[PDB]
RNA sequence: CAUGCUUGAGGUUCUAACUCUGGUCCGUAAUCCGGAUCGAGGACAGUGUAUGGUGGGCAGUUUGACUGGGGCGGUCUCCUCCUAAAGAGUAACGGAGGAGUACGAAGGUGCGCUCAGACCGGUCGGAAAUCGGUCGCAGAGUAUAAAGGCAAAAGCGCGCUUGACUGCGAGACAGACACGUCGAGCAGGUACGAAAGUAGGUCUUAGUGAUCCGGUGGUUCUGUAUGGAAGGGCCAUCGCU
RNA sequence: UCGCUGUGAAGAUGCAGUGUAUCCGCGGCUAGACGGAAAGACCCCGUGAACCUUUACUGUAGCUUUGCACUGGACUUUGA
RNA sequence: UUAAAAACACAGCACUCUGCAAACACGAAAGUGGACGUAUAGGGUGUGACGCCUGCCCGGUGCCGGAAGGUUAAUUGAUGG
RNA sequence: AACCCACUCCCGUUGAAAAGGUAGGGGAUGACUUGUGGAUCGGAGUGAAAGGCUAAUCAAGCUCGGAGAUAGCUGGUUCUC
RNA sequence: AAUGGGUCAGCGACUUAUAUUCAGUGGCAAGCUUAACCGUAUAGGGUAGGCGUAGCGAAAGCGAGUCUUAAUAGGGCGUU
């Protein structure tokens, strides 16, 4: 960060900005790993009996990424307007 | 002595010749005044600057009376 | 050890997928006799200078 | 010198637009009709303290 | 207005707290130290804690750079001309000048008009006031230095007026960065004009100061169990010879 | 391990040109080897060091003011 | 251990502080010196045997005195939001 | 004269000696000289005051620790193509 | 005629630990890899955790989009 003595980027530009201290136990999910859960069903405990999401996480949201394996029920969890719908395409339904 | 003092440059003149291509915006001359005249398809900005305002070819023309030097755009 | 980042460098620059974000300088005061021109395209954010990304990932221990 | 003023808006938005002014020579207060950007119209606005 | 209930301030006195580097008794064989008893002072002094003043007695430090060596003197940011070699840029303690503002109209628009000066005639004013005529074409003018401009006058006068608008913005000029400069066009609302249209300040180039911090006006953000608040964020803005 | 005149990081035993001169000691004198000694003390520089000064800055020991505590009784003047 | 002097001291002079558990000095303190002294005494400061003398200024900065008025700390907490 | 000191010249300067020697010199009953034992010391002591002395060291002793302080400054940096 | 070296022999100066970024070379691959620890103890277990598969925004949030804005206008960043 030294530049001679001339006054340095790191103080030359204003500072913005606070850090979000409630997307700290939020997680992402593609619809491309909704088939690794163990049998039908994606809920908080099912995406941690796998490693899809860390342990500590209590928010999950689908996003459309990919096609989604087979036909399974989400519980608890919300998706987006486009996830949403390509999981119906496989049969699978939504409920809670 | 009482005499060290200047001012920097301004970078002034023209900065398109007669015959290049030009596009919409494109700056031709900057200027103290108007040594140049906005011709077909020029403008003149606030600080008397020349800037194209359609696509062509710069060109350089005289004419009128006044002696008057014009900058205007033509087909290309 | 661990290398420790600059705390006022991570507070001032943001980390993106396109590159270090920053807001723009001279808008903190002394605003009446600026221009609205000038002061409506000093308000958005920017990506860091393409010679200033050495200097501040060296200061974020990001290289 | 000239002193800074404020001018604000006749609507109930707090918005307000600056300037200044040489009140030595000119007591009036300023009463210019300018644009509002909350409520999208052209209304009224009036001189106040810039503290 | 005496009264009854309290407290603030002062003075006077008393002894019982505290003080004695005063006497005599004991521990004891002892000018220390304790205990007892006389004597004096006495809620004072003195010590703890909180606080204003004084305090080189003592301490940790600062006290710029350029520079035909250093000191003394001068300079340090911005604008105009020359040096600068007919694109841009280009140094010296090289040669000359200006700025740290002004304007609610000195801005916008529509309409209208040409200056300085010379001569001749005319009541006092007389080389020079106001008036008439001829010539003249810019030798005038431009808020402010200089350069470059100025007839669609960019100069002058009048009526109406607030575009000295909000969100932007194709494309460029400059440029180590941070900053800088010009701008057609689109959308909202406007002002002049019968209308084409003009208007995002002033003929242009100086009239300026990053970040931090703190203050004010808004707000579909956040707000440490929850509902709020405090605090923080975003937009506008104020405070540094 | 010569002199001179030039050249040359600008005052040459060592370079150019030239002139002199067999090899080696001893006793003496100090003109040169920018001779020996001491990483110049003079001058400048270093965002170096000490110690000294004061109406430089910021503190401080000491001295002093008042509130509370150790700290009580009575009377009296005045205030709410 | 490159300066022996015109430098320091001195007897004499003056100002100033100190009433004794003295001022003052060394000690986080107890204590000690001053002093087993008591204003003809003790400390600090300047001048420097002796003779003749030592003139004007209190505006500045110190010190001494005064208490009326103006400002002024902890503390207290009326009022308002 | 002894004793204490150190004013002048010369020698010596790798010295006989890390401060002397030979010639002269000052005080020599006093504010004198000296032996033995004791007290005061490192931002401290002591000083008839030269910033002098505190073990050949003094504008802040020596010794061991922080400590391999810091050095934008000098110096040095090792085989081949 | 600026520094350093009288000579010989021996010694004497780019190291190590932890965090990372780039390149070469390998193991797996939309997945890769474990740390403390357990253990026959270089095996094997242990996938807590880290990186990647999605971005935009200061954030709530929305998500092949998002942010600015009155604006499905423009524009910034991102996507095969
Ligand atoms: C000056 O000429 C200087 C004298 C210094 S005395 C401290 N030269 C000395 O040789
Ligand atoms: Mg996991
Ligand atoms: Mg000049
Ligand atoms: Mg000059
Ligand atoms: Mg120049
Ligand atoms: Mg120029
Ligand atoms: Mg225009
Ligand atoms: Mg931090
Ligand atoms: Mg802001
Ligand atoms: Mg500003
Ligand atoms: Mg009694
Ligand atoms: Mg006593
Ligand atoms: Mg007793
Ligand atoms: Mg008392
Ligand atoms: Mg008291
Ligand atoms: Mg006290
Ligand atoms: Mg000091
Ligand atoms: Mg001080
Ligand atoms: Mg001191
Ligand atoms: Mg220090
Ligand atoms: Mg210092
Ligand atoms: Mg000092
Ligand atoms: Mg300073
Ligand atoms: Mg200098
Ligand atoms: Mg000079
Ligand atoms: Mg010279
Ligand atoms: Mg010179
Ligand atoms: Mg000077
Ligand atoms: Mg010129
Ligand atoms: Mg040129
Ligand atoms: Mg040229
Ligand atoms: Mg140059
Ligand atoms: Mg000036
Ligand atoms: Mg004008
Ligand atoms: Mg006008
Ligand atoms: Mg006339
Ligand atoms: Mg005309
Ligand atoms: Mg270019
Ligand atoms: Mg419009
Ligand atoms: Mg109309
Ligand atoms: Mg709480
Ligand atoms: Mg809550
Ligand atoms: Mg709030
Ligand atoms: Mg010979
Ligand atoms: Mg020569
Ligand atoms: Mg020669
Ligand atoms: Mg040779
Ligand atoms: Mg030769
Ligand atoms: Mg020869
Ligand atoms: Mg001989
Ligand atoms: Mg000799
Ligand atoms: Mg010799
Ligand atoms: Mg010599
Ligand atoms: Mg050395
Ligand atoms: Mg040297
Ligand atoms: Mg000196
Ligand atoms: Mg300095
Ligand atoms: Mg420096
Ligand atoms: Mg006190
Ligand atoms: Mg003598
Ligand atoms: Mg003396
Ligand atoms: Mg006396
Ligand atoms: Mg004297
Ligand atoms: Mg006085
Ligand atoms: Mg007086
Ligand atoms: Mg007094
Ligand atoms: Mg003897
Ligand atoms: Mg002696
Ligand atoms: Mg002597
Ligand atoms: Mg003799
Ligand atoms: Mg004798
Ligand atoms: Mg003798
Ligand atoms: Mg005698
Ligand atoms: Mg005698
Ligand atoms: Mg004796
Ligand atoms: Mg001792
Ligand atoms: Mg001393
Ligand atoms: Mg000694
Ligand atoms: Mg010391
Ligand atoms: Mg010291
Ligand atoms: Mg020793
Ligand atoms: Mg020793
Ligand atoms: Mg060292
Ligand atoms: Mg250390
Ligand atoms: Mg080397
Ligand atoms: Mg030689
Ligand atoms: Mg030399
Ligand atoms: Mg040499
Ligand atoms: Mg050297
Ligand atoms: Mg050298
Ligand atoms: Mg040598
Ligand atoms: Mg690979
Ligand atoms: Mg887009």
């Amino acid at each position: 960060g030294f530049e001679g003595g001339q006054q340095p980027l790191h103080r030359r530009l204003p500072k913005f900005g606070f850090v979000s201290l409630k997307a700290m136990d939020r997680a992402e999910v593609r619809t491309s790993e909704l088939a690794k859960v163990e049998g039908d069903v994606v809920s908080l405990q099912t995406l941690k009996d796998a490693n899809l999401i860390n342990q500590h996480v209590q928010r999950v949201k689908v996003m459309l990424s990919g096609e989604v394996g087979r036909a399974v029920t989400l519980k608890g969890i919300a998706a987006t307007k486009g996830a949403r719908a390509a999981i119906e395409a496989a049969g699978g339904k939504f409920e809670d | 002595t009482r005499n060290g003092r200047d001012s920097e440059s301004k970078r002034l003149g023209v900065k398109l010749f007669g015959g290049q291509a030009v596009k919409a915006g494109n700056i031709l001359v900057r200027q103290r005044g108007t040594k140049f005249h906005a011709g077909y398809g020029v403008g003149l900005g606030k600080d008397h600057t020349l800037f194209a305002k359609v696509d062509g070819v710069v060109k350089f023309e005289t004419k009128g009376a006044f002696g008057r030097k014009y900058v205007s755009i033509v087909a290309a | 050890p661990k290398m420790k980042t600059k705390s006022g460098a991570a507070k001032r620059f943001k980390k993106t997928a396109g590159g270090l974000k920053h807001k723009h300088a001279f808008k903190s005061h002394i605003l009446t006799k600026m221009t609205t021109k000038r002061k409506r395209q000093l308000r958005g954010t920017s990506m860091l200078n393409k010679s200033d990304v050495a200097r501040v990932e060296r200061s974020l221990r990001l290289r | 010198m000239r002193e800074l003023i404020r001018l604000v808006s006749s609507a109930g938005t707090g918005h307000f637009y600056t300037t200044d002014k040489n009140k030595r020579t000119k007591p009036e207060k300023i009463e210019i009709k300018k644009y509002d950007p909350v409520v999208r119209q052209h209304v009224i606005y009036k001189e106040a303290k810039i503290k």
